[PDB]
């Protein structure tokens, strides 16, 4: 048996993963995912993506978790820098871009896209940040333009020596080799507060049977026993809120 | 004014320990990749470790856990901190900013760290003594470890001078020539004098060398 | 770990010749290839980043090309001032690499050594050592061949010889050959000299002294 809320809009990860344009890294896009219905074996099932990076879970038992809510960050590097996307990661985009916690949860999804955001002459519309003070914190963004001050003397706006621009071109090509070629990125963030989950898998809910030993799935919460009414209060139901006590068996 | 100055380098024992320093004007160090490159004595460039503006660190293999970079903000200065050093650790080591990582755009003059269980010793100095265009000179002989400076005549006696590059002798010890042609019609009126200074000792040295009897 | 291979390792050209280097990176490293100056003694000095972008202050007559794994750097008139040594160096992928370098040198026309022999110093009999100094001074090119004789026996395996670095203005090459023995093998013979091989010599020079004399 399986209970899951009974929401039923579809998330919207078609506009992230296929959205025409993307952003520069250190201007990396979030989208916020919640209440809503998502199919993820669409993802960690496709041939498109060349990296699925999964920490704190198993990208195929996604079908069969709730959230509270899902964070979508979109943006683009080079290729060889995808393994900066990462938690424990030192370097310019993992301190100076965009950077992971401790103890992330969720996935790292890349896949080549030298087609799309390579011009002939050079796209220049794609920036990182080269330079800055101190490390990004996790999950934290900055945008400015600045001129970066590398010495003594003020800058006042104008750039010259000791006086750089922060943000740095990848200018890509279609002819760099791959590890220069730029690849589209999307970093699914899996948020598990103490509130009701908003985010689930396309999992079907069954009828909820009591008093028998049964295989169960409660918004991600998977055991093989005996559901009875509790008495307790603070599993609970999702659809109709009422705790139910567990008693295993085989 | 932009400066990069290095010390802290000299003579240390296999095992032993030594830290560099870079001192820096103009540069805020704390606000800059820094890197250490070194040069083993008439070889090639070997990058030894970069230190990010946010603290990030990296270090070659050949150093990795013997090695660590830092700085302190308000000395505005870098410092190398070296752990069991090894024979082919000695080199000249050179503080680098870099325009973004690796990209070594102003570089110190360099420290020279030379790893030896030898003892330091200062040089004898001995005079090749001429007999137009005489050619005389110094011959500064059993020291170690490099550098010795030679100068003639306290710094004026500068044109046709030869200071030749120090050679490192079967026993260990260095030893180098500095020569100079003069007008030997100034031989018996002018002097010449050799002054020779070894800084890993303690030593100086001048020497007359006149016409041989 | 990505090989920097550079080519040629020396190279001898004129005032005003056009020379090319070049630089093959073992893995693509894009347009991250950097070009450094080094001057004898000096530290290196940045002159080209990103395959072609030359940094402020650099004469014009430098430049490069490349992208991918092979790239060309060019001095297109030389110049006097330009007699160092030339490294590449790929500064994206970690550790960054430097190549072997290109020494270079500029190409005059032949000059002959003018040869002196210095004796040994009383003062240095008195420790048991015998140094005897045979000088070339003022050369090209830097080929040449010095013979210790000890009563007409040839000596081989106690002599050890040192050049110095191409001038500035005369752009000729000096050498010393210094010659060990001990006080006591020293007194033991009377004829000591050096002959001197070189282009700019019709017949070998000998300069020679008889000990005591
Ligand atoms: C993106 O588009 C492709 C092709 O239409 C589709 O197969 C894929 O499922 C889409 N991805 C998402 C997340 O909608």
């Amino acid at each position: 048996i399986v209970r899951f809320p009974n929401i039923t809009n579809l998330c919207p990860f078609g506009e992230v993963f296929n959205a025409t344009r993307f952003a520069s890294v250190y201007a990396w896009n979030r989208k916020r995912i919640s209440n809503c219905v998502a199919d993820y074996s669409v993802l960690y099932n496709s041939a498109s993506f060349s990296t699925f990076k999964c920490y704190g879970v198993s990208p195929t038992k996604l079908n069969d978790l709730c959230f509270t809510n899902v964070y979508a960050d979109s943006f683009v590097i080079r290729g060889d820098e995808v393994r900066q996307i990462a938690p424990g990661q030192t370097g310019k985009i993992a301190d100076y871009n965009y950077k992971l916690p401790d103890d992330f949860t969720g996935c790292v999804i890349a896949w080549n896209s030298n087609n799309l955001d390579s011009k002939v002459g050079g796209n220049y519309n794609y920036l990182y940040r080269l330079f800055r003070k101190s490390n990004l914190k996790p999950f934290e963004r900055d945008i400015s333009t600045e001129i970066y001050q590398a010495g003594s003397t003020p800058c006042n706006g104008v750039e010259g020596f000791n006086c750089y621009f922060p943000l740095q071109s990848y200018g890509f090509q279609p002819t760099n080799g791959v590890g220069y070629q730029p690849y589209r990125v999307v970093v699914l963030s899996f948020e598990l507060l103490h509130a009701p989950a908003t985010v689930c898998g396309p999992k079907k809910s069954t009828n909820l049977v009591k008093n028998k030993c049964v295989n169960f799935n409660f918004n991600g919460l998977t055991g093989t026993g005996v559901l009875t009414e509790s008495n307790k209060k603070f599993v609970r139901d999702p659809q109709t809120l009422e705790i139910l006590d567990i008693t295993p068996c085989s | 004014q932009v400066q990069l100055v290095e010390s802290g380098g000299g003579l240390i024992q296999p095992g032993g320990s030594l830290r560099l320093s870079c001192a820096a004007s103009e540069f805020i160090v704390s606000s800059n990749y820094m890197s250490w490159v070194r040069q083993a004595p008439g070889k090639g460039l070997e990058w030894v470790s970069l230190l990010y503006s946010g603290g990030t660190t990296y270090y070659a293999d050949s150093v990795k856990g013997r090695f660590t970079i830092s700085r302190d903000n308000s000395k505005n200065t870098l410092f190398l901190q070296m752990n069991s050093l090894r024979a082919e650790d000695t080199a000249m080591y050179y503080c680098a900013r870099d325009r973004g990582p690796w990209l070594h755009d102003y570089w110190g003059q360099g420290t020279l760290v030379t790893v030896s269980s030898a003892s330091t010793k200062g040089p004898s100095v001995f005079p090749l003594a001429p007999s137009g265009t005489a050619a005389l000179g110094c011959l500064v002989k059993d020291y170690f470890p490099e550098p010795v400076t030679v100068s003639w005549n306290s710094g004026a006696l500068t044109s046709g001078v030869h200071t030749f590059p120090a050679v490192l002798q079967s026993s260990g010890l260095y030893s180098l020539s500095s020569v100079v042609t003069v007008p030997s019609s100034s031989l018996g009126t002018q002097t010449y004098i050799c002054n020779v200074n070894h800084k890993p000792s303690n030593t100086k040295v001048d020497k007359r060398v006149e016409p041989k009897s | 770990d990505i090989v920097m291979t550079q080519s040629p390792s020396s190279l001898s050209a004129s005032v005003g010749d056009r020379v090319t280097i070049t630089c093959q990176a073992s893995q693509d490293i894009n347009k991250y290839c950097n070009w450094y100056q080094q001057k004898p003694g000096k530290a290196p000095k940045l002159l080209i980043y990103d395959a072609s972008n030359l940094e402020t202050g650099v004469p014009s007559r430098f430049s490069g090309s490349g992208s991918g794994t092979d790239f060309t750097f060019t001095i297109n008139s030389l110049q006097p001032e330009d007699i160092a040594t030339y490294y590449c160096q790929q500064y994206d992928n970690l550790p960054p690499t430097f190549g072997g370098g290109t020494k270079v040198e500029i190409k005059r026309t032949v000059a002959a050594p003018s040869v002196f022999i210095f004796p040994p110093s009383d003062e240095q009999l008195k420790s048991g050592t015998a140094s005897v100094v045979c000088l070339l001074n003022n050369f090209y090119p830097r080929e040449a061949k010095v013979q210790w004789k000890v009563d007409n026996a040839l000596q081989s395996g106690n002599s050890q010889e040192s050049v110095t670095e191409q001038d500035s203005k005369d752009s000729t090459y000096s050498l010393s050959s210094t010659l060990t023995l001990s006080k006591a093998d020293y007194e033991k013979h009377k004829v000591y000299a050096c002959e001197v091989t070189h282009q700019g010599l019709s017949s070998p020079v000998t300069k020679s002294f008889n000990r005591g004399e």
